[PDB]
């Protein structure tokens, strides 16, 4: 129970804070403002307040809560909207009955006024239960049919008593664990430190791909379930379309959209649109809100909350993975998270390393991106969850040159780079083919050989075509393109066709909102077969100009392959693509 | 009924002053200092100046003086702790009055007969209580409305440089801002008297002084009141737009001057700088200012914030324009090259952007073809700029047919479409028709970013 | 063919000379000045951090 | 001679913790603090965290505890001083084991039964006791082993970008490399956990672990452990090669990550950042890590290094590539242009060179045509790139015979020679035979860089 000694912005120095611990939440002031102790010197513990520090006076009591920044994990967070800390914005608005967020608001993170249906698990009284084991299930939504209650990790012992099936709230007792004679009461929820990753038995290698939906991302630079992606922040429509595309069609059992430093009305857009979206994964259309938990942190919110939002989202995703679900946590403006870290370091007085950013920026980003990956969740039954981290980096200088971008590329597996040239052409998604990459091609070769055997060779062929035509286009812009071989002319024409029909797609269009993996494979088949057949014809001796004049119809057909509807089903569409390249082969005989 | 107003709280007059350094005044012995507290420094000359407590030690209070510390003695200066943050007196009659940088009357009128005392910092709006604007404002400028639309409730700044007509463009936007009447809250932070007189004269000629509030902090005014003027103007706008249910358009000008004031206060505090000396928390301060714009769920009324900004050397990469782009949504880029070429407005539509255009434009809100036309214009303008660069570097004949057509389009675009005389007031539909007339230069085949249905229905 | 080839050769030689004597020196000078200004900004940041 | 090991030195348990600053844990009333001393911090929760001291003062030691300071409490945090710097328990049985950043074996196996406890820093090698490298260590990579062959004891790094398969190339080199005894030492700094699992599973599955002492440091692993990891690998290499007389070929990975760890450690102190944020003594640190290798006089063992950088912005002007090129003795470049064409390994041989190639590629070593074949391949590959650029300028037909045949050679070279299966083991003789097969498309008169005798005998 120390007292405030110094206040200067969010950083509050509290005296008499002896026996405190680093990164421990302490209630600063008379309003009980949440603050994490980030520096200790003797009996003075420097605290960063997570709320508005204006009005704090010297001598205000500071209460030590004894626990780190803990997120309340359990049923009831599957649909709600949260601040940086797990502050329920909807519950705050309902309780306060105002458009403002009161200072020091103590609304519980998970509401205790809802009765949750509970069905006890396979464990019974007397059995030995270890950390992370399942001892029940809660019917949260239609989408989340079973919110399986996990015994908190690092908590173990023998079940002294287990509750029967019935509607129980979070405050009510669910199960009791004896351990070394000290009975512990476990409820429907539990808290976990956001800094500390949630344990798993083993982190498996991510194999099954995460279908972002965008054609270029799905084909050329594929991501897998449990892999970091580093999408471009805002300039390109890759992020804006990709977030909703993943939330709608990624097959992720849960989504945790994390917006740190998101613009005010840009966050209002998400909060007002995501309820409107629906999915067809189940028999009937169901809202995405039943599958998504947003961590909404506008730029107005304090810098400490901006830094903590990423941890809150990643630990919610870790909880849903420990349940055995495949999650795709989307971090919005990881660049703004890094800027928040830089601001906090400046407040603390730490020596910046690179362009004001703290030297531990790489370490923090690595400890964040390393929470991703397919993992066998601990405790029986054996279950295999996954957390995909689709994080966004803003174009600080218009190019991938910021220290945050450098660290993210150093520690990431997939990176979809922004092309300023393609964005200025309003070519969407504006993903730069040259700088982008995906280190999951080798591991995804297994899935490709299992399902679509020709996918890797086709994407390699398209990459080769794009690179060759990029070099040839540099030479064209240099020397006027007066003289070009027939093969080179076909290369440039095919690359332009690809960049206009395959790579480019309208996210808001009905046909190209979500291009499936089979549709993308069929389109690669069409485009690569067109290029190869044109090259073969030119090698035979045909004139390219006359051949293009004769095959404009075939080129229009392979362009309308994008316009082919995906809702017709894989069986019908592939039959159409089978007939598309069947007549394409014969049309080149003339 | 605010019956708690009838209460007297005596204040502690501290004569214990020391460490008077630059904009900062340090008090050695303070009894329970309060952070972000307003003090009244009574000089030996007798004049009083408000001051804000930037930081408190155990018994210290580093106070920043808004009117400056020139003349502050260490012996005869008495500092009186008011006991609360700075609260501007707000009222409905506060519209139509001219205020100083610190919310003091300038028009030789009475002090604001307060309806309530509102904190400068305001309160943090619940993100769940906000409304996505999705209500386009017909700003009357072609290069804005057609290609970077402004939604009622969008914080879209005007990025400009020194000597460019950013003041003229913003005055035009304010004068003609009907939806496809607005109250105005104008905050002048360090602008020269010529610019302040221009803004006041334009508002009066258009008839805006009936529904406007100017917070004029001229260049000669003290350089720390630029920290407080945007907050006063923005809480005035928050009042007028949320409690009186008006539609307020805030025109905070020289946010670069505000950031220079921040750097001056940050430099005096001897704290960890950040980039180019600007405080590391400049992102947080700029977000606190900018993020006070938008609509709320319960109350129909918005702050269409348009913070004019001045790039020090026409560089986006500078910390002030970069952070303003990070927080404020959208940007209207005023181009030195365009102004030198003589175009008005010299708005460069390549850097200019609007995040809310895609939702506030098209699909029956304005017209079916707005978004596709604006995408086509942007793409062809970028093509024209690239073709002009290529034709400068290498021979003109090396440019393709599309490149030559795009050079012609760029000429007809800067000279006819963007070029808009003051008081012209082009409707969004007229601007779209003119943009189509520009797009009819091309054959229908190469208008690639136009959806084929719209291309058939509008070509 | 002789006349067209001579015209094209004159244009190409003119553009080679223009590159080598304007574009390469101008770009090299711009590179040097940008590098100098970046070093100046780094030095200013170093002095501020030293303070 | 190691009977001095049979000694028990009690350790002091300090409960005096003056304060905590970021990663640091400042102690007070320390009896006799030794610089760079390993310290076992015991948390109030009971967890034991290792630490190292970065600063020393009279009765004060600033411990930089590993794994952060989350949970350090002044009142209850026991701190135990191991009266020595960090030491690794070396042994000839360390081959076949996988170690963490701090030397703890992360494979499910016994602790290494130490033959000695060597200091991780080591000592500089006497230049009078250093020998110029003579023979080559054969690598399965045909590009490296033919154009940029590596001598026994040089330091030739692999310059790669962020996404290029430098990790895959490292795994291939570790799996296939050998003499034309051998004991590879692998050090991965700051690799993703997926990459570390790939390394571990690859080595166990392909049996390359029999001679590999793999040191894995995850990206989430402590930065001080990342600093310690290359010192651990080079201490193991020094032990094996010099006190065992075997050839090593250390393969360090992500020296860019190592430099980032250096940055984090330097800024943990009050050191001001250098040119690009990295410390001014990065030259010294990289020099120590690199020049830990090399041949020696009395010992029949060698250490080779493959530092494998990660160029941040695909530039050599960056301090990490600049200093690495200064200390090391060659370059192997991984190219994005080659990677985007599906060519594995994506190594371009134009920027890549081995300064010590003439020693490694000889007559007693390799085969006597190695040097001339490599020079001819380089010359014809440069001619192929020139002709590929020239074709789109002056047409395919107008190219000379020496340009058309060179284009054919370039296609066959990139698609068959450089393009090597990830698990295809190409000995130096097989790679040279493939090189001769590529060169044979040229008539003997055209191959001019090859000596007449070798040309007449091998063609």
């Amino acid at each position: 129970y120390g007292a405030i000694y110094s206040v200067s912005g969010p950083v509050v120095i509290a005296e008499n804070m002896i026996g405190c611990a680093m990164y421990e939440l302490v209630k600063v002031g008379h309003d009980n403002l949440v603050g994490e102790v980030i520096r200790i010197d003797g009996d003075k513990a420097t605290i960063q307040v997570y709320e508005e520090t204006a009005g704090l006076t010297v001598g205000d009591p500071v209460l030590r809560t004894g626990k780190p920044l803990s997120v309340e994990l359990g049923p009831g967070l599957m649909e709600t909207i949260y601040d940086g800390i797990q502050r329920p914005l909807k519950a705050i608005k309902e309780e306060s009955q105002s458009i403002y967020i009161p200072r020091g608001i103590d609304t519980p993170a998970l509401d205790r006024t809802i009765k949750w249906q509970f069905t006890p698990g396979k464990f019974q009284v007397g059995d030995h239960i270890s950390g992370g084991d399942i001892y029940g299930s809660v019917f949260e939504n239609s989408l989340i049919s079973s919110h399986k209650i996990l015994l908190p990790p690092r908590s173990r012992g023998t079940i002294t008593w287990i509750a029967p099936a019935g509607e129980y709230t979070l405050d009510e007792k669910i199960l009791e664990v004896e351990f070394d004679g000290k009975k512990s009461d476990f409820t429907l929820y539990h808290t976990w430190p956001v800094r500390v990753p949630r344990p798993v038995t083993e982190k498996l290698s991510a194999d099954y791909p995460l279908l972002t939906g965008q054609r270029v991302l799905d084909a050329l630079f594929p991501c897998v379930q449990g892999g970091t992606t580093c999408i471009p922040g805002a300039f390109g429509c890759g992020k804006t379309v990709i977030s909703q595309s993943l939330s709608k069609y990624s097959n992720s059992d849960a989504i945790i959209y994390v917006g740190c430093g998101e613009r005010g009305n840009e966050m209002a857009e998400v909060l007002m649109e995501f309820p409107e979206l629906y999915t067809e994964m189940s028999g009937t259309k169901e809202p995405i809100m039943k599958r998504t938990t947003l961590v909404a942190n506008t730029s107005n919110m304090p810098v400490a909350a901006r830094e903590a939002s990423i941890y809150t989202g990643i630990t919610l995703a870790e909880y849903f993975r420990d349940q055995g679900k495949n999650v795709s946590m989307i971090a919005d403006s990881s660049s703004r998270w890094a800027e928040a870290l830089r601001e906090i370091s400046g407040r603390l007085g730490e020596m910046p390393a690179d362009q004001g950013f703290p030297a531990y920026l790489g370490a923090k980003l690595a400890s964040f991106y390393e929470r991703a990956g397919k993992a066998v969740a601990l405790g029986s039954p054996d279950r295999t969850g996954s957390v995909s981290i689709v994080a966004a980096v803003s174009p600080a200088g218009g190019d991938f040159s910021d220290p945050v971008t450098t660290a993210t590329l150093g520690i990431t597996q997939v990176f979809w780079g922004l092309d300023k040239k393609l964005a200025q052409r309003k070519h969407f998604p504006s993903i730069n083919t040259s700088v982008s990459y995906s280190k999951y091609t080798n591991v995804l070769n297994k899935f490709y050989d299992s399902n679509y055997p020709e996918f890797p060779v086709l994407r390699d062929r398209m990459k080769e075509i794009l690179s060759n035509a990029e070099e040839l286009e540099q030479v064209v812009q240099l020397v006027g393109k007066s003289a070009l071989s027939d093969s080179d002319k076909i290369t440039l024409d095919v690359a332009t066709l690809i960049k206009e029909d395959f790579l480019q797609q309208n996210g808001y269009s009905t046909y190209d909102a979500f291009c499936p993996i089979w549709k993308t494979f069929d389109m690669m088949r069409a485009f690569i077969s067109y290029h190869d057949e044109a090259q073969k014809a030119v090698a035979n001796g045909a004139n390219w100009s006359k051949l293009a004049d004769s095959t404009g119809d075939v080129k229009h057909a392979v362009s309308s392959s994008k316009f082919f509807e995906p809702s017709r089903g894989e069986k019908e569409v592939h039959g159409e693509f089978e007939k598309l390249l069947s007549t394409m082969q014969e049309r080149f005989a003339e | 009924a605010v019956e708690q107003g009838f209460n007297v709280k005596p204040r502690l007059n501290y004569n214990t002053v020391s460490g008077v350094n630059g904009p900062l005044v340090i008090l050695e012995k303070v009894k329970f200092p309060r952070y972000n507290e307003i003090v009244n420094l009574t000089l030996p000359d007798g004049t009083v100046r408000q001051g804000q407590v930037l930081e408190i030690r155990g018994d210290r209070a580093i106070v920043q003086v808004f009117e400056g510390t020139s003349g502050i003695d260490v012996k005869k200066t008495t500092v009186e702790f008011t006991g609360e943050s700075l609260r501007i007196p707000v009222s409905e009659d506060m519209l139509g009055r001219i205020f100083d940088g610190s919310g003091r009357p300038i028009d030789n009128g009475p002090k604001v007969f307060a309806e309530d005392y509102l904190d400068i910092n305001g309160s943090p709006i619940n993100p769940y209580a906000r409304i996505y604007p999705e209500e386009m404002i017909s700003t009357g400028v072609s290069a804005i409305d057609t290609m970077n639309s402004i939604a009622r409730g969008q914080k879209i700044p005007i990025f400009s440089a020194s000597g460019l007509p950013h003041n003229e463009i913003a005055a035009q936007i304010c004068r003609q801002a009907g939806l496809v009447n607005f109250s105005i809250v104008f905050a002048a932070m360090g602008v020269n008297l010529e610019t302040a007189r221009f803004f006041k004269q334009d508002f009066e000629e258009n008839g805006s002084l009936e529904r406007t509030s100017l917070f004029l902090n001229l260049a000669n005014d003290p350089t720390i009141e630029r920290i407080i003027t945007p907050r006063l103007a923005l809480t005035t706008a928050e009042y007028l737009a949320y409690q009186t249910e008006r539609h307020v358009l805030t025109i905070l000008t020289d946010m670069s001057s505000y950031a220079d004031a921040l750097r001056e206060v940050s430099a005096a505090r001897e704290e960890v700088p950040g980039r180019r000396g600007y405080p590391g928390y400049m992102y947080t301060d700029l977000s606190t200012i900018y993020e006070r714009a938008g609509r709320v769920e319960g109350r129909n009324g918005s702050i269409t914030q348009i913070p004019i900004l001045t790039m020090p050397n026409d560089d986006i990469t500078h910390p002030i324009p970069d952070l303003t782009g990070y927080i404020t949504e959208g940007q209207i880029f005023v181009d030195r090259q365009l102004h030198n070429k003589g175009i008005y407005p010299p708005i460069n539509v390549l850097p200019s952007l609007s995040r809310l255009m895609k939702s506030a434009i098209g699909e029956g809100m304005t017209r079916k073809d707005h978004g596709d036309v604006s995408n086509q214009l942007y793409a062809k303008y970028a093509i024209g700029k690239d073709a002009a660069a290529m034709k400068a570097v290498v021979g003109e004949e090396a440019l393709s047919i599309e490149d030559k057509l795009s050079l012609e389009f760029l000429e007809k675009f800067e000279k006819t479409f963007i070029t808009q005389g003051a008081y012209e007031d082009r409707t969004v539909f007229e601007s779209l028709d003119q943009a189509w007339s520009l797009l009819r230069i091309y054959p229908k085949e190469m208008l690639n970013r136009i959806s084929p249905k719209i291309l058939d229905e509008f070509y | 063919a002789f006349i067209i080839l001579d015209e094209v050769i004159k244009v190409t030689n003119r553009r080679v000379n223009a590159i080598e004597h304007v574009i390469i020196p101008r770009t090299e000078n711009t590179i040097a000045y940008i590098n100098s200004e970046l070093d100046e900004l780094d030095r200013e940041e170093f002095y501020r951090l030293k303070k």
